RNA sequence: UCCGACUUUGUGAA
RNA sequence: CGAGGCGCCUCAACGAGUCGGGUUGUUUGGGAAUGCAGCCCAAAUCGGGCGGUAGACUCCGUCCAAGGCUAAAU
RNA sequence: GCGACCCCAGGUCAGGCGGGACUACCCGCUGAGUUUAAGCAUAUAAAUAAGCGGAGGAGAAGAAACUUACAAGGAUUCCCCUAGUAACGGCGAGCGAACCGGGAGCAGCCCAGCUUGAGAAUCGGGCGGCUGUGCCGUCCGAAUUGUAGUCUGGAGAGGCGU
């Protein structure tokens, strides 16, 4: 949404071209929860229950051991940033469970 | 719409459900031969987005692979050649276990046509896929618009040239542009066009 | 063209002009660039000091068009401008993207009058040529 | 048996020149035209060419 | 190796003579385009031989930053912004890229008035005796209705050389255009560092 | 070929 | 002789033992790992895959895999 | 005992499909060594030869989980250039692409998912008729563990008007 400093060393250094607002595309609300997916995901949860290293993260976060959760979802799924979020959805369903 | 309870529930391969639906079935294969047809597919929902239809000429086969590493089939052991070949255990297939399973379906099933496969169970010494096949001498697949691409010559034994699903995944075909240009065509007409000295008349 | 070749004068001459002792044979030395460090080591030296060991470090997947920059000399302006602009100047003003160039360099001796050049990048010596003219530069992008 | 050197397919059949010296070439050649002397030193009958 | 000679690098250890490729078929292939050419020309009569109508844009990288030239096709906003739906544009003569996005205004106009000036000059044909669509010309445009052959709209690659005069004020001057360029950079340098200090 | 880990691999008692 | 286009305004569903990670082998110009394969682990939906040096954090650019067909230039 | 279904068995049952051949080009697997390194083991030969399969008149690929860093481009294929370059390599011998740019030629589409329930609206076969690569009628069957139609992210559904 800025336009650059027309030098060609620098900060911004381009060509001064007044841009313009991008209009919405579909494939911008990929990944987003709707509704009725979301409905069907929680039924199956509670009728499949969790998998064994889930639940052995959740018992880490009762605990209070939460850097210890992050290893072992890191060992299980592989990736930091898939560590931190499943590590999130653990502590979302102690936060629901708690009410 | 209920296909979308049952993907979400296959989702979820450890959970004592799909442990319990999962080891009974794996159980059952084991008593049975390694090529089987069945009336219905096991994952009808998984099979909807493969292409199946519950249509008169569309078929599906069970198929039982063996797990496990390419061992070198050399009489002994023995290798005559430099030290960088001398390896026969830890070598590996360079195709995958699901199109050797439709390749086993295509070979016994001459008449039909391999559309694709979905994976169904494994123990530890065994792969179960389910393979879609069509017979495209029945009407039903010749008046359809939608399959009738089957019916025409340059689809014969597609699962031999690697052109079913899992033949593009071995292939290097499920990715684009840099890590992936060197399978387009094909990896060894890439290896040609590379080869090649350009003669020009004008040089 | 095989009649000015000398194996044509050499036509019933045993050797074909390779010797008696030291004769015509397949690959004494080895082949190609074989023995460069072991008895090719004096002639790796004399004529290709440097051709063997690593210096710098690496650049994976160097674009060459990143480093796309055409320069131009000072000394060569004053023939971008037209005649009938020279007679009219005042200062004539240059763009030398529109000839294809990056940055001005200032190199050589420009003419006693003032000239405008408008480029992305200039050197220090070239702004002060220019200046010492009459002259001014406009920076462009 | 076999040739020595047996001939292949790709040997430089064709030739480069420059368009430039080929224009020269042609203007050198029609210059040539217009002296009777050297047309006759070619062959060319023209002892009743007006 | 005996002399001053370059290190040799023959990239001819392989089976390079099983794939060898002359061109003598060269003069076979321009008559076999060019046969091609006045069939694709006799099968589509009246409509351009060209092809479609091609946008303009920059060429990327800043090697090429400042050359325009023909692009795919046209974007969805600037197929919107001319009154051509999108499903019509092909049917006509107009390229479709979905894929393109306008970031820029100038880009974007000049893509809108090339389509204005498109439209200005396409003779539409109906598709039966009666003229009940709306998009179709009357008898007298199809009546002289020819085929058009080469490039119909131009792109001009680079902008066209324009020396000017000008009076070289006393700002113009004294701008110290190469220390301009320094500080700049180093304004880029220190920025991180900068940045550090603010935070803490 | 021996040897260890994971997989095949489930259930309940002290 | 109804549907589509266009102007305006609340839902919007998109492919799983698959992706991805580890390791082993092979292959590549791809170098803390280019593709592929076996085995182990094993997903997500304010998400996922990339930005040619492994890591964490903050921004930015860019795409939407795991279903299918497709002339021409060769 | 009469029944409904599921899984399976046997048929010279009615109608159909497959196997082999060809090698120039094309798709898949499998896979050396001679050779070079003036020795040789990694490397090279070579992701080649041989070996086992699969097609067509072309094949394969193909409509971005692509590039880039730009004022950004926009499916596949092929040519020129990039370029003997980045990189790789007892960093030895050697090896070695891609982006941009210019050409040839250009074209984008179909599904699954929620989406008949005031009516499986879909399809096949037997028989009969005809205006006959098909259409209609009737009777059986397939299919609700889902045929048809709508929809495919560039969207779209729904609502309101040309
Ligand atoms: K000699
Ligand atoms: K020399
Ligand atoms: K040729
Ligand atoms: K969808
Ligand atoms: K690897
Ligand atoms: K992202
Ligand atoms: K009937
Ligand atoms: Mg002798
Ligand atoms: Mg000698
Ligand atoms: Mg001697
Ligand atoms: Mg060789
Ligand atoms: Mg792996
Ligand atoms: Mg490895
Ligand atoms: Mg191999
Ligand atoms: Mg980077
Ligand atoms: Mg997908
Ligand atoms: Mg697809
Ligand atoms: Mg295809
Ligand atoms: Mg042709
Ligand atoms: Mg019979
Ligand atoms: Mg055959
Ligand atoms: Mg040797
Ligand atoms: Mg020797
Ligand atoms: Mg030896
Ligand atoms: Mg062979
Ligand atoms: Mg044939
Ligand atoms: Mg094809
Ligand atoms: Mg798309
Ligand atoms: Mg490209
Ligand atoms: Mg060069
Ligand atoms: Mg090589
Ligand atoms: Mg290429
Ligand atoms: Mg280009
Ligand atoms: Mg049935
Ligand atoms: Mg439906
Ligand atoms: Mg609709
Ligand atoms: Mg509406």
């Amino acid at each position: 949404s800025q336009p650059k400093s027309g030098l060609f060393v620098g900060i911004n250094k381009g060509h001064v071209v007044t841009k313009r607002e991008l209009p919405p595309r579909p494939s911008d609300r990929k990944g987003k929860g709707t509704k009725r997916v979301h409905f069907v995901r929680n039924l199956i949860r509670e009728v499949a229950g969790f998998a064994p290293y889930e639940k052995r993260i959740t018992e880490l976060l009762k605990v209070g051991k939460d850097k210890r959760a992050l290893k072992v979802a890191k060992r299980k799924l592989g990736t930091h940033k898939r560590a931190k979020k499943k590590r999130e959805e653990m502590s979302s369903v102690l936060r629901k469970m708690r009410s | 719409g209920a296909y979308k309870f049952v993907s979400e529930l296959w989702r979820r391969k450890q959970s004592d459900v799909m442990r319990f639906v999962q080891r009974v079935r794996c159980w059952e294969y084991r008593q049975q031969p390694a090529i089987v047809r069945i009336t219905r597919p096991t994952r009808p929902d998984r099979a909807r987005r493969l292409g199946f239809k519950a249509k008169q000429g569309y078929v599906v086969y069970r198929i039982r692979v063996r797990r496990g590493g390419r061992k070198r089939p050399v009489p002994k052991g023995i290798v005559y050649g430099k030290p960088k070949h001398q390896g026969i255990t830890q070598l590996k297939f360079q195709r995958n276990k699901r199109s050797v399973a439709e390749e086993r379906a295509g070979r016994r099933l001459g008449g039909l046509r391999v559309l694709n496969s979905y994976w169904v169970n494994e123990d530890s010494t065994y792969k179960y896929f389910e393979v879609i096949l069509v017979d495209v001498a029945h009407s039903a697949v010749r008046n359809d618009p939608r399959i009738n691409w089957l019916c025409k010559p340059v689809h014969k034994h597609r699962e031999l040239r690697g052109l079913t699903s899992a033949g593009k995944k071995f292939r290097g075909l499920r990715g684009k542009g840099h890590r992936h240009h060197k399978n387009r065509p094909s990896r060894r007409a890439t290896w040609k066009r590379n080869q090649t000295v350009s003669l020009r008349r004008y040089r | 063209t095989t009649r000015f070749k000398k194996n044509r004068k050499k036509r019933g001459h045993v050797s074909a002009g390779h010797g008696r002792v030291g004769k015509h044979r397949k690959h004494p030395g080895g082949r190609g660039n074989a023995g460069g460090m072991h008895h090719h080591r004096i002639l790796f030296d004399k004529y290709h000091p440097g051709y063997f060991g690593k210096v710098g470090m690496r650049y994976f997947h160097k674009l060459s068009n990143r480093f796309y920059t055409p320069t131009v000399n000072v000394e060569r302006l004053w023939s971008m401008v037209p005649s009938e602009k020279a007679a009219e100047a005042k200062a004539p003003v240059v763009d030398v993207s529109q000839f294809g160039y990056f940055k001005v360099l200032g190199k050589g001796m420009l003419p006693e009058k003032p000239i405008v050049v408008k480029a992305k990048l200039i050197s220090k010596i070239a702004e002060k040529k220019i200046k010492a003219a009459g002259g001014a530069v406009v920076l462009v992008a | 048996g076999r040739m020595f050197a047996p001939t292949k397919t790709w040997r430089k059949w064709h030739r480069r020149v420059n368009v430039h010296l080929r224009r020269v070439a042609v203007a050198s050649a029609l210059a040539a035209t217009s002296v009777p002397s050297l047309v006759l030193a070619r062959g060319h009958r023209i002892e009743t060419v007006p | 190796v005996k002399h001053n000679n370059v290190i040799p690098n023959g990239h001819f250890k392989k089976h390079w003579q099983n794939y060898v490729k002359t061109w003598f078929n060269q003069p076979a292939r321009k008559q076999r385009r060019r046969i091609a050419r006045q069939k694709n020309a006799v099968k589509i009569f009246p409509r351009p031989t060209s092809g479609p109508l091609r946008p303009i844009v920059q060429c990327q990288t800043r090697k090429y930053n400042m050359k325009a030239r023909a692009g795919r096709g046209f974007t969805l906003e600037e197929l919107k912004s001319a009154g051509i739906p999108k499903k019509l544009a092909p049917t006509i003569g107009i390229s479709v890229d979905h894929r393109r996005k306008n970031r820029s205004l100038e880009g974007m106009q000049s893509n809108i008035q090339r389509l204005k000036t498109y439209k200005a000059k396409l003779v539409i044909f109906p598709r039966r005796a009666r003229k009940v669509k709306a998009g179709d010309s009357t008898p007298e445009e199809l009546a002289n209705a020819t085929q058009v052959q080469g490039d119909y709209m131009p792109i001009a690659r680079g902008e066209k050389r324009s020396v000017e005069v000008v009076k070289v004020t006393e700002e113009m001057k004294e701008f110290k255009a190469y220390g301009k360029l320094r500080v700049e950079r180093m304004n880029q340098r220190q920025l991180g560092a900068r940045q550090k200090k603010a935070a803490e």
